[PDB]
């Protein structure tokens, strides 16, 4: 699997590594 | 000068106040997203 005039990306809460974690 | 130059907007992020109950507490915690303090 493979945005700057105020569009905000919020992080996930549960990272990536977290998520692989669950 | 024939020098390429990268351009990035200015930094920008959605203040979020952390805030314990107000009947349990006063203090305040303050969130700048996506931002280092160094720029701060
Ligand atoms: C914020 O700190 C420095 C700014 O001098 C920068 O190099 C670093 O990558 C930043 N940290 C981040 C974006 O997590």
């Amino acid at each position: 699997v493979t945005k700057f005039n105020g569009l905000t990306v919020l992080p996930p809460l549960l990272t990536d590594e977290m998520i692989a974690q669950y | 000068t024939l020098e390429i130059l990268d351009i990035t907007p200015c930094s920008f992020g959605g203040v979020s106040v952390i805030t314990p109950g107000t009947n349990t507490s006063n203090q305040v915690a303050v969130l700048y997203q996506d931002v280092n303090c160094t720029e701060v």
